[PDB]
DNA sequence: GTACCTACGGCTTATGATTCTTCTCGCTTCCGGCGGCATCGGGATGCCCGCGTTGCAGGCCA
DNA sequence: TGGCCTGCAACGCGGGCATCCCGATGCCGCCGGAAGCGAGAAGAATCATAAGCCGTAG
């Protein structure tokens, strides 16, 4: 069993360690003097299963890597790990999109994607029991799409999609009936010309929804107030789009003691405590959070699993 | 090859140039019949039965 | 001087059949974008006042 | 042994209020693009059938 925890970099880097190592590493605060390298790498996904699990690669052409936890490299042997690319076959400009840790192939557990072309899509777990490195076709993309977000669906949960626009539909998944592998899929989210999907968010406890813009402004609002609309229909204000803001970066689910990261073109790291920003409604802009220039803007958003 | 001679018997086998050995060897043991299975059946005649 | 046949019983291996995985034809119809116009809520810009940010120095903590 | 956290006084500017302009938005008419369900086709696999050897017997 050994109850590890698995850590992959920004870089690409997979590795796991045991929970106890883990914690006494933990254990104390992070030195000032490494924070001021602006080129430095950060832990990107974050999860804790069993060894004898399987791990589900996602990347963004629509294929699905199944391997066990004990092939990656261990604590041992080697500090950083090694990198994703050269443990997976992965062809060229394909990147991982999510990884959902699997301890038993239930048959009510669903595994929910979302494209960028607004193609949603789940599959039943079962279909995934035998599944070697090499991988399969998980949804078929069409000329210009890709894979952008992989969650667990089940029972009564709900998606979320979100727009560059300002745009966000919210509805069950029971109006959704599954398919097999090598199919297209359902759509969710109305988009506009040259808009795509940007995130993906399920209601889970009573987290509220952070998003930012390009121009380095953001807010906050909680999930009490976005509506429950039906699937593929016209989606609900989610922020006021102005030539100030721009292009809706992404949006994640935040509590009110967790970090964020924002990362710009540039290559600035700017770490911001969710307690800075006000508290504001769907149809408004938001506030400053960070500086702009006029030649750049923030191009990611994501939460810190620390 | 062969080098069986009277201080005892030596098969040698070449393997193949750029092979690791051990999966041909595995494939080996899988169907050549180096690995065979026995029938282990006790019955004999207790008082002629 | 030498060769070729089967019965007594068990596991396997050398090849034609059936359920599970997969490859992808058909278009058409309810449905989903897509554009234009009136509408409305936000906010940027300006002024006032007190609170959020920061420097200094001390006691506490990894 | 060195650095993070915090009390405190002085410097600083952003939050709060008022308001007209702007861009998202709902609605309505109009145009288009996956889809998905059923159906047809392809590959993968486990059950069923004919001896071969073991050593005596004819």
């Amino acid at each position: 069993q050994e109850d590890v925890v698995v850590t992959l970099s920004h870089q690409g880097y997979v590795k796991y360690q045991p929970l106890s190592e883990y914690e006494a590493q933990r254990r104390g605060g992070k030195g000032k003097s490494a924070a001021r390298i602006k080129e430095e790498d950060f832990i990107d996904r974050l999860l804790v299963a069993n060894t004898h699990d399987h791990i589900l690669c996602f990347s963004s052409r629509g294929r699905v890597y199944s391997m066990k936890v004990y092939q990656l490299p261990e604590a041992t042997r080697g500090a950083r790990g090694r990198p994703i690319v050269n443990l997976l076959p992965l062809e060229q400009d394909e990147r991982i999109t999510a990884i959902l840790p699997v301890t038993e192939f239930e048959e009510g557990v669903k595994v929910f994607m979302a494209t960028a072309n607004g193609t949603v899509k789940k599959t039943v777990l079962t279909e995934f029991n035998r599944l070697r490195t090499a991988g399969k076709v998980a949804i078929k993309l069409v000329d210009g799409d890709e894979l952008i977000g992989v969650d667990l669906t089940s029972g009564e949960d709900e998606v979320m999609l979100f727009s560059a626009e300002g745009k966000v539909v919210r509805f069950k998944e029971s109006s959704v009936r599954a398919m097999g592998c090598n199919t297209t899929g359902v759509r969710g989210i109305r988009l506009g010309e040259g808009d795509k999907v940007v995130s993906l968010i399920v209601p889970r406890g009573d987290g509220a929804i952070l998003t930012a813009t390009q121009n380095g402004y953001g807010k906050r609002t909680a999930v009490a107030e976005y509506p429950t609309k039906s699937r593929a229909t016209k989606g609900v204000i989610s922020i006021k789009v102005t030539e100030r803001n721009g292009l809706v970066v992404g949006a994640v689910q935040v509590d009110d003691c967790d970090q964020i990261m924002m990362i710009t073109d540039a290559g600035t790291l700017v770490r911001t405590r969710v307690s800075e920003i006000s508290i504001v409604g769907r149809n408004t802009q938001g506030v400053i959070l960070i500086r702009t220039a006029e030649d750049e803007n923030v191009v990611g958003l994501q939460r810190v699993a620390e | 090859r062969d080098e069986s001679d009277k201080d005892g018997m030596r098969i040698v086998i070449e393997v193949k140039r750029d092979a690791v050995g051990e999966v041909v060897l595995n494939n080996l043991y899988s169907q050549t019949q180096l690995q065979v299975s026995f029938g282990i059946n006790m019955v004999a005649l207790h008082h002629g039965q």
